[PDB]
């Protein structure tokens, strides 16, 4: 009834969704081998994972997802990893060759035809959904699949659809950090295609995610599996209002509604807590106001973005565990008399507040601690727009010399894409200042 | 009349959530993932079983009595006696008992196969149908007869696209749809020999779509009404005696008593000047409305 | 076997150029052989089989009996060499009713008979390299009147030099095929 | 004896006594979107299924190792003023008597649903009797000649 | 006689319709099962006004549940008093509201109202003298907004002579849970003034407040808001359920309180009210419930009386009392505090009385004004709304539904058009 189709394209797509559809499936009881034990059960009861799985004709559920990838070896691992038996191997598509970071190769040479098997997936997926809430994309922007496929998936799924919802999970490339010497191209050519076709984009950085599990968790030692564990604890955090209980519900479409003000502004700011280790949960108390300050302390923002440069045109809170609408009203109304965050004037309102009473789950072996409550905040704040502006500039700074370009001018692209996603960048950043 | 696209979810819904009553137990067997074609069984729906009474308890004429009496009791040695003592009905036929619908329908196959140019819409303000190509110009003879062998369907989401495809084709069929009124009632027939109430409801609807969708759909189906009309005769008496209780009901379409004899009325409507004695022979009960 | 899998263009069961083409394919000799050489006309590697005999070596498409390759493209194309030989094949069909028919085509043949079972016909082979088409769904609506479902096996008997086998899903042209799903004969 | 299960207004939870220190750790009931009112709660022999009564008159019978929930209470119809005073048989079954004088035995053994097999019943109700007043108190005593003796207080005093 | 049917749209109204059907069960004695286990003969009078009688001598709500998104729908029939509602009584469709007041009006409401229509027809039928309706809104949500007015809209243009109530949530001046809810809540008003007979208006923010300074309850969940929403709308009807020294029908409620078609947004105040200490202490006297409702901290809704003049009141009392007390105490503050009230009217209250109390209470009384304080509410909003109006801020979502810039354009002139009378009224 409430049920959501989670692509994950590239690398760091199916990686989170490791960690993703490892929570989804210990948070609901399932086995690694597709079905739950018989104690689980409580009499008749659904909708519980029919938002994240399907029940077959006889005890396993199949997740409803896809892992779409052109490098064989990440399929390939997950093929022959432990949740193999949940996948059955037609979800998982691969390709006997990559894309090689390069975004032509991406969306004009390879992705073209193999969109026609992902279109077709996605056909047979969707019409076992009776109430289809969205599309959650899980891309990397700053990768030759990830730029070019999701790209031109969002291209094909805009003209099938087009009035269903897509939201997108994309990484950044980070400002400082990064591991691609070409990536601001592709950045800049999948931002012209990505804006006209997906209707709300998240976007997150590694480098913002590092520094929180330096700071909160202490860990010296962190890898991609536990930023992957922080991305898989916001999903959840958000998914929790389409599959659980709790006043103030929360749906896709409301959560679009109210909050993007305008058809171009969508890009939103993300942020996690409490997010602590066990030490430190036990010499705390975690109030609500205090959880909610340590939400919107900038610090913890998941992207290399400072907000108190700009206003705040909304927000979002979606509580978890032990919560009551009075704390939340009277949290919301201590920020609000607060004087460092802005709120553009016309949005004398702006906190859609959502609560429901299943707590947060940790994973064993995992990094977080358990907690009776939580928040994720999501923002649509003017200020993001300093990390588009440096990959505007760096865009430039390459293509004066033109470097890079000749792979793409033999791949099935001419000059004209990067003058065209020029353009858009300047016009975005042009209609981000527009609002003040 | 009303549609039945819509009805199906929310009825569904109301009846296993907000009642405790029970789906019930539809079979899925052979059918895993979304992904996996089924196993299609070599079973057939509305098969009348045979009869399974064993040898013995079939009560013996006594012909001293004129009666049917069960026999006697042969000895036993660990029932023996000791020192005191001073001291058939027949077995019925699954005449409403409701057949095994197996899942081997020919519409799952060939929607498994992806041969199909439907798709659900979910981007309509509710669940709709969504054509790969154009309506009023595919093959009839070739798509219409297998939407109709989808009407038998009860898992999701085939008998929902199964019957909306009906539900949309026969609104722009037209002329095109008279010559293939030959090849609908073997699949019309074997839903209803299932005595299962969710097909039968849906397809006495599509039926009253069917005489409705053209013109002269009525003589043409007349010579079929031997085939169609023995399932009508049981169900025909089944209604609600409420008395003075309002049948809130009576928003959906559920009472087969009366969505039996309003299909009976359109029959006898459209059929011409003969129908009715067509309807009066098999259904004898029937009254003529004219 | 190739059940809930995606056929919508093209469908590649054997090519000669892989690690091992032979994946799927068992293959039975009695007398004779089975190799992969490098053509001379299309200078590539070619699968060739040979040895007298022709109703005893071949190569069936499912490894093994009991066990079908579910295909419903109607297109099923070969790209074989004409070695002036005994050559034949044959391909099981699944009709619209469950009915297994199976047509073969022989070029040491002269008469086609259509049976209950059966449909044996001629092949008039052209010299050296060339393609052929069958279109399989009106073979079966010409010869038992029904509609073509979906293949079951194939089998390519001895004395030929084979390069693709294909099922096409309709009757593609010279432009429309890729690259590899054509004949460049080279100078 | 170091573990017990207590119910109230709209909260069940199964308390166990740390060794460690003076503290008590409790474990809260799982139960599919349901508002109870529990009133008594009674523990079979061997900590399997913890019975509970409800002012809607529906008898949960939940499993202890996990506490979630298994059987809503008596089938073919409900207990009119709301479960009061439950008690156990030790032959498995329960005593179970509403605030109307309606006593009835509900024999509880998981059994599967007949028309759905991958689905259970809920809870027959062996015999069945009226009182005079709501039942308050129940008490037991082995005869074992036939059956057993309950003495049953009632809330009008007899 | 006098029977009355009701109506509940959105979540909120979804959720305190389970209490009002909880509260009102046990004032006349009857199960979760339906079935009456009562002891007097009151319990039976007049029971004909809330319920319909059914087989096997059980008694069912003449209720109505309209809400997209069943999902709430399996909670009301989870809760402990689901079981009494006609598992027919519930149209719902699989769409969300979204909190578009557009599409709850415009697009995903003309789907279901056919079918409500045919649902409140078939029991406004079941009366033999029906009084009228009433609702449980909430304007912030898209539901109970936008699929409320329209569902209004149809009935009185098919039950003109009818009276229609509307217990409608207001939005909080301080608090928005939501960030569309003046958009919700302008829109909404532009089909209520002409559509409604009288429209009480509440706010959860009052709501905490009874809760924490005189109920000193320390975790308010939304229950305990429910379980006051739930004690007044009980309060309004005791005169058609039971008898009454004074009796007081709802027309006469209405031509006792609105001088003019379009001043029928009311304010409303419940008492007694203490927590578990004072009870001890407090006596129950005509007095303290006079002095409490007359207090501007019980008015449920965030508006404070002492920036207007009462228009008129009214007082409802319900418990075995002297009518003089009550006769002389409206007397006297309507003498002393002469400024909170209008000269051109000479006497502004009606104190009605009923003989029979609350189940567990001896005494009690509710409090009905209609005060020129109110204006303050819709000038709030009626900023919000013109500070974003004025950017167009998510207006692209309602001119997805076919809307136009006109129906915002008239809809805000026509509060401001509605807070002018109200200051008309009141010459300071
Ligand atoms: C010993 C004693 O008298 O206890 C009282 C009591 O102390 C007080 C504090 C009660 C109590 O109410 C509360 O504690 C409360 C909590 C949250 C929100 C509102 C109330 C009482 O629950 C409320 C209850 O009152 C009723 O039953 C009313 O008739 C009321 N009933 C309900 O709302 C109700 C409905 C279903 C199930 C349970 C209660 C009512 C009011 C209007 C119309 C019909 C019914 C009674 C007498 C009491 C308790 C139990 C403590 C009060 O409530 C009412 C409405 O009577 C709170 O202020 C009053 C003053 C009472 O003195
Ligand atoms: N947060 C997080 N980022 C990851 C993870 N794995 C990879 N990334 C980042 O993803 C980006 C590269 O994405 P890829 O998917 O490998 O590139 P691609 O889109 O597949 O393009 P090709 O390499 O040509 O196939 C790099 O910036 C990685 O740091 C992960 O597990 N967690
Ligand atoms: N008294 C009370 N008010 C509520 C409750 N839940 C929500 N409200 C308010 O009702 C408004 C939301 O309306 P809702 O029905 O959920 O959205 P809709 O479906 O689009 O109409 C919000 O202002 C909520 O704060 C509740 O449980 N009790
Ligand atoms: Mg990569």
């Amino acid at each position: 009834m409430r049920e959501v189709i989670s692509i994950h394209i590239g690398q760091a797509g199916i990686q989170v969704g490791n960690a993703c559809w490892e929570l989804y499936c210990l948070e609901h009881g399932i086995q690694p081998d597709g079905q739950m034990p018989s104690d689980k059960t409580i009499g008749g009861g659904d909708d519980a994972f029919n938002t994240f799985f399907s029940e077959t004709g006889a005890g396993k559920h199949v997740p409803r997802c896809i892992f779409l990838d052109l490098e064989p070896t990440v399929v390939d691992e997950v093929r022959t990893g432990t949740y193999r038996q949940l996948f059955h191997p037609e979800q998982l598509i691969s390709g006997k060759e990559d894309a090689a970071n390069n975004f032509a190769r991406g969306h004009y040479t390879i992705g073209k035809e193999i969109v026609d098997l992902a279109l077709d997936r996605i056909r047979k997926l969707a019409d076992n959904c009776t109430g289809l809430q969205g599309f959650l994309v899980f891309n990397a922007v700053g990768g030759g699949t990830g730029s070019g496929l999701g790209s031109l998936l969002l291209e094909r799924l805009s003209v099938d659809y087009g009035k269903k919802s897509k939201l997108g999970f994309t990484v950044y490339p980070s400002p400082q950090v990064s591991t691609a010497v070409v990536e601001p191209y592709n950045s800049v050519l999948s931002t012209h295609s990505l804006l006209e076709h997906t209707d709300v984009a998240v976007m997150l950085d590694n480098e913002a995610i590092y520094d929180i599990c330096r700071r909160s968790l202490d860990i010296e030692r962190p890898t991609y599996t536990n930023l992957n564990r922080l991305i898989a604890q916001v999903i959840s955090s958000l998914t929790a209002s389409l599959r659980f209980d709790g006043a103030l519900n929360v749906d896709i479409t409301e959560f679009q509604t109210n909050l993007v003000p305008y058809p171009r502004i969508h890009f939103m700011l993300s942020s996690y807590a409490p997010i602590i280790s066990a030490e430190k949960a036990y010499h705390e108390q975690l109030s609500v106001a205090e959880i909610t300050n340590a939400a919107f302390e900038p610090a913890s923002m998941m992207v290399k973005c400072d907000p108190r440069h700009g206003k705040y045109m909304a927000c979002c809170l979606m509580y978890r565990g032990d919560v009551v609408p009075k704390d939340v009203n009277a949290s919301v109304a201590t920020i609000k008399t607060k004087r460092t965050i802005q709120f553009v004037d016309w949005c004398p309102t702006g906190f859609k507040c959502g609560i429901n009473y299943q707590p947060p789950t940790v994973v064993p072996g995992g990094d977080l601690a358990k907690v009776q409550r939580a928040v994720c905040m999501i923002s649509n704040s003017t200020a993001i727009g300093e990390i588009f502006s440096r990959l505007d500039h760096k865009f430039d700074l390459m293509y004066a010399k033109r470097a890079f370009v000749h792979w793409y001018v033999g791949e099935g692209m001419e000059e004209g894409e990067f003058s065209e996603a020029r353009e858009d960048l300047a016009a975005l950043e042009k209609d981000f200042e527009e609002v003040g | 009349n009303g549609d039945v696209a819509g009805s199906l979810f929310t009825s569904t819904y109301r009846n296993v959530k907000l009642a405790g009553k029970a789906p019930p137990a539809a079979n899925l067997s052979g059918t895993g993932s979304c992904f996996d074609t089924t196993s299609l069984s070599p079973a057939r729906a509305g098969a009348h079983k045979a009869l399974d009474v064993q040898k013995d308890e079939l009560p013996v004429w006594s012909k001293s009595t004129l009666s049917y009496k069960y026999p006697a009791g042969r000895p036993n040695p660990t029932g023996f006696l000791k020192k005191g003592d001073g001291e058939p009905s027949p077995p019925q036929a699954g005449a409403y008992k409701r057949r095994e619908n197996p899942p081997n329908t020919a519409f799952r196959r060939f929607y498994e196969r992806g041969d199909l140019p439907i798709a659900v819409d979910h981007r309509g303000s509710k669940n709709m149908i969504a054509w790969k190509v154009d309506i009023e110009k595919l093959d009839y003879h070739h798509y219409l007869p297998i939407f109709f062998d989808g009407i038998r369907e009860t898992q999701e989401p085939y008998r929902f696209l199964a019957v909306k495809g009906v539900e949309d084709m026969l609104r722009v069929g037209g002329s095109k749809i008279l010559p293939v009124i030959p090849q609908l009632i073997i699949p019309i027939k074997t839903a209803l020999n299932t005595r299962d109430h969710s097909v039968m409801c849906i397809t006495l609807q599509l039926l009253q779509k069917l005489v409705l969708s053209a013109d002269l759909v009525g003589e043409a189906l007349v010579p079929y009404y031997r085939q169609i009309l023995p399932i009508f005769n049981l169900y025909k008496n089944k209604n609600k005696n409420l008395g003075d209780g309002i049948d809130y009901g009576q928003r959906n379409y559920d009472c087969l008593g009366e969505l039996i004899a309003d299909t009976l009325a359109l029959f006898e409507q459209k059929g011409g000047d003969d129908a009715f004695i067509n309807i009066k022979y098999m259904v004898p009960t029937y009254e003529s409305s004219v | 076997m190739f059940k809930n899998a995606f056929q919508s263009g093209f469908l590649s069961v054997l090519y000669s150029i892989g690690s091992k083409p032979l994946e799927i394919w068992d293959k039975q000799v009695s007398n004779g052989h089975i190799k992969r050489i490098t053509d001379a006309d299309i200078q590539s590697s070619v699968l060739e089989i040979m040895g007298q005999n022709v109703s005893t070596t071949y190569i069936t498409c499912p490894a093994d009996p009991n066990k079908t390759l579910g295909i419903k493209l109607p297109f099923l194309v070969l790209i074989i060499k004409n070695l002036n030989k005994y050559f034949s094949f044959e391909v099981q069909v699944l009709d619209d009713k469950n009915v297994r028919r199976r047509f073969r085509a022989s070029n040491y043949q002269s008469t086609t008979r259509v049976k209950p079972f059966i449909c044996t016909m001629p092949m008039r082979l052209d010299s050296g390299w060339n393609q052929i088409q069958f279109n399989l769904s009106d073979f079966t609506r010409r010869a038992y009147g029904t509609n073509y479902i979906e293949t079951l096996r194939v089998q390519v008997h001895a004395n030929c030099r084979i390069r693709r086998i294909y099922f096409s899903d309709r009757l593609y042209s010279e432009e429309e095929l890729p690259a590899e799903f054509k004949l460049f004969l080279p100078i | 004896p170091d573990k017990l299960i207590t119910a109230g207004n709209f909260n069940m939870n199964v308390w166990t006594y740390d060794a460690g220190n003076n503290k008590l750790r409790p474990t809260d009931a799982t139960l599919g979107t349901l508002k109870r009112v529990f009133k008594s709660v009674v523990v079979d022999a061997n900590d399997e299924y913890a019975y509970c009564g409800t002012t809607t008159g529906d008898v949960l019978q939940i499993a202890l190792e996990r506490v979630l929930f298994k059987n809503t209470g008596p089938a073919k119809g409900n207990v009119q003023m709301g479960v009061t005073a439950t008690c156990e048989v030790p032959t498995g079954d329960i005593l179970v008597g509403g605030g109307d004088g309606s006593l009835q035995v509900l024999r509880t053994v998981p059994e599967p649903s007949s028309t759905n097999p991958k689905l259970l019943r809920k809870m027959p109700a062996l015999a069945g009797t009226k009182v005079e007043g709501a039942i308050t108190s129940i008490a037991l005593a082995d005869m074992n000649a036939r059956g057993f003796t309950f003495f049953v207080g009632t809330a009008m005093c007899n | 006689m006098r029977e009355i049917v009701h109506i509940q749209g959105g979540q909120c109204g979804n959720q305190i319709g389970a209490k009002f059907w909880e509260v009102v069960s046990d004032e006349h004695g009857i199960d979760p099962t339906g079935t009456y286990h009562g002891d007097s003969d009151l319990q039976l009078e007049r029971i004909n006004v809330y319920f319909n009688e059914a087989t096997g001598g059980r008694y069912v709500p003449r209720a109505i549940l309209m809400d997209l998104e069943p999902g709430t729908m399996d909670s009301v029939r989870s809760g402990p008093y689901g079981q009494i509602f006609r598992p027919d009584n519930f149209v719902f469709g699989q769409t969300g509201a979204g909190n578009n007041w557009a599409k709850g009006h415009y697009t995903e409401g003309a789907e279901l109202i056919d079918s409500v229509l045919d649902v409140v027809r078939k029991e406004a039928e079941s009366c033999d003298c029906l009084q009228g309706f009433q609702v449980c809104h909430s304007l912030g949500g898209g539901t109970g907004s936008g699929m409320g007015t329209l569902l209004i809209s149809k009935i009185r243009e098919e039950y003109p002579d009818r009276m229609m109530l509307t217990f409608s949530v207001v939005p909080s001046p301080k608090v928005s849970d939501t960030v569309v809810e003046p958009y919700n809540a302008t829109l909404s008003v532009h089909q209520l003034v002409e559509n409604a007979d009288e429209c009480m208006v509440l706010d959860n923010e009052a709501l905490y407040d009874i809760c924490f300074r005189t109920l000193k309850l320390t975790t308010p969940t939304f229950g305990d808001l429910n379980h006051l929403i739930s004690a007044v709308m009980s309060g309004i009807t005791c005169c058609l359920r039971f008898p009454g020294q004074l009796n007081a029908d709802l027309r006469k409620l209405a031509v006792n309180l609105i001088p003019f078609p379009r001043l029928h947004f009311f304010m409303v105040g419940f008492t007694p009210l203490t927590s578990r200490g004072s009870q001890q202490y407090r006596a129950l006297t005509v007095p303290e419930l006079t002095q409490q409702m007359w207090d501007a901290k019980n008015m449920m809704c965030a508006a404070d009386p002492r920036h207007g003049r009462y228009l008129t009141a009214s007082a409802l009392f319900r418990g075995r009392m002297s009518t003089k007390e009550v006769d002389e105490q409206m007397l006297n503050v309507q003498n002393k505090n002469s400024s909170y009230f209008v000269e051109w009217i000479p006497n502004n209250v009606k104190s009605s009385v009923c003989d029979i109390p609350p189940k567990g209470l001896k005494m009690s009384a509710t409090f009905i004004g209609n005060s020129t304080a109110i204006q303050e509410m819709f000038k709030r909003v009626s900023e919000q709304f013109t500070a974003m109006f004025r950017r167009k801020a998510f207006l692209h979502w309602y001119t997805g539904e076919g809307m136009d810039e006109m129906e915002f354009t008239e809809a805000e002139s026509n509060m401001n058009d509605l807070v002018s009378e109200y200051q008309q009224y009141q010459d300071a």
